[PDB]
């Protein structure tokens, strides 16, 4: 497979804490940079709302959920990424059968609960909520990772 | 009766891809969307169902979520349920109407662990699982605003 590195990528990074004592899973922000890192993948700094600034400044902005799982399909690292009033959240786009028709597979760690957690299984469109899934963004890193 | 008690929501046999479930007050329900999970722990579409058993009418919460499954709660007099619902990394408590299906409070709790049983609601920071008791600080924080 050409987006096997990410998976693993994400695989890995799931168990690990990149700030510590803060477990991956419980952190989104936490488990995207443990991503990034495997990866070698520049990634901007500081919690969820701060990756989205950065991104937005220094990121590819793609423009839908399908044309996102199509990057990720080609071994390149994309987030999706939508800010809160102060938790925001962010989460790594896989290849995959879009949900609804509309939003892609994705890995991602939550505070919010082993309810806002994918392990691969869930898209965007089951992490973020019904109002939000339509309101998210995807950034692609401009070389691929395969 | 501003006790809040968890309500299990769980399949139900004769309607294909229904959870819910009930108490002498209210029955409350779900649709299961997920193409490939039958045992779900959330439900992004809705619409809720909510039956009074009082008044036999019931009605639908037409929009919100993500719902937990782990999340409802029912209130002693049957005229409240609370409601934990997700989005990302952000989450809230909403109490509704039980007649009306109407938001009657709600909460942001975003960011910390948190806890329903009898004596009220608490909400933990610095943690180190899911229980907010593993919380190095742990609010306790009045129901009362979701009931009346």
């Amino acid at each position: 497979s050409l987006d096997q590195c990410i998976v693993n990528a994400c695989k890995n990074s799931w168990d690990k804490s990149y700030l510590a004592g803060t477990p991956n899973k419980d952190n989104c922000s936490g488990f995207v940079q443990s991503v990034a890192a495997e990866l070698g993948v520049p990634m901007p700094r500081g919690n969820a709302n701060a990756m989205v600034d950065g991104l937005e400044q220094s990121w590819t902005k793609l423009a839908s959920g399908a044309e996102a799982a199509q990057k990720a399909a080609q071994g390149f690292l994309v987030i999706a990424g939508l800010k809160g009033r102060t938790y925001g959240h962010v989460a790594v786009v896989i290849s995959g059968p879009l949900y609804r028709q509309k939003y892609p597979m994705c890995w991602c760690g939550s505070i919010a609960g082993a309810v806002g957690q994918s392990q691969g299984l869930k898209s965007v469109g089951q992490v973020w909520n019904r109002t939000d899934r339509d309101r998210l963004n995807y950034y692609v890193y401009s070389l691929a990772s395969c | 009766d501003c006790t809040f008690t968890q309500l299990e929501i769980v399949p139900q046999f004769g309607s294909p891809n229904m959870f819910g479930g009930e108490d002498e007050h209210v029955r409350v329900m779900f649709s299961n969307e997920d193409p490939n999970d039958d045992n779900p722990d959330a439900f992004p579409e809705p619409p809720v169902y909510l039956a009074d058993r009082d008044s036999g009418n019931d009605c639908r919460i037409e929009d919100g979520g993500i719902w937990s499954r782990g999340g409802v709660f029912l209130s002693q007099d049957g005229r409240r349920v609370l409601m934990h619902e997700f989005s990302g990394s952000s989450a809230e408590l909403v109490s509704y109407d039980s007649a009306t299906c109407k938001v009657v409070h709600r909460e942001d709790i975003s960011g910390q662990r948190w806890a329903v049983d009898k004596d009220g609601l608490r909400l933990g920071q610095k943690c180190s699982g899911e229980s907010v008791d593993s919380c190095a600080k742990i609010v306790k924080r009045s129901l009362a605003p979701f009931c009346q």
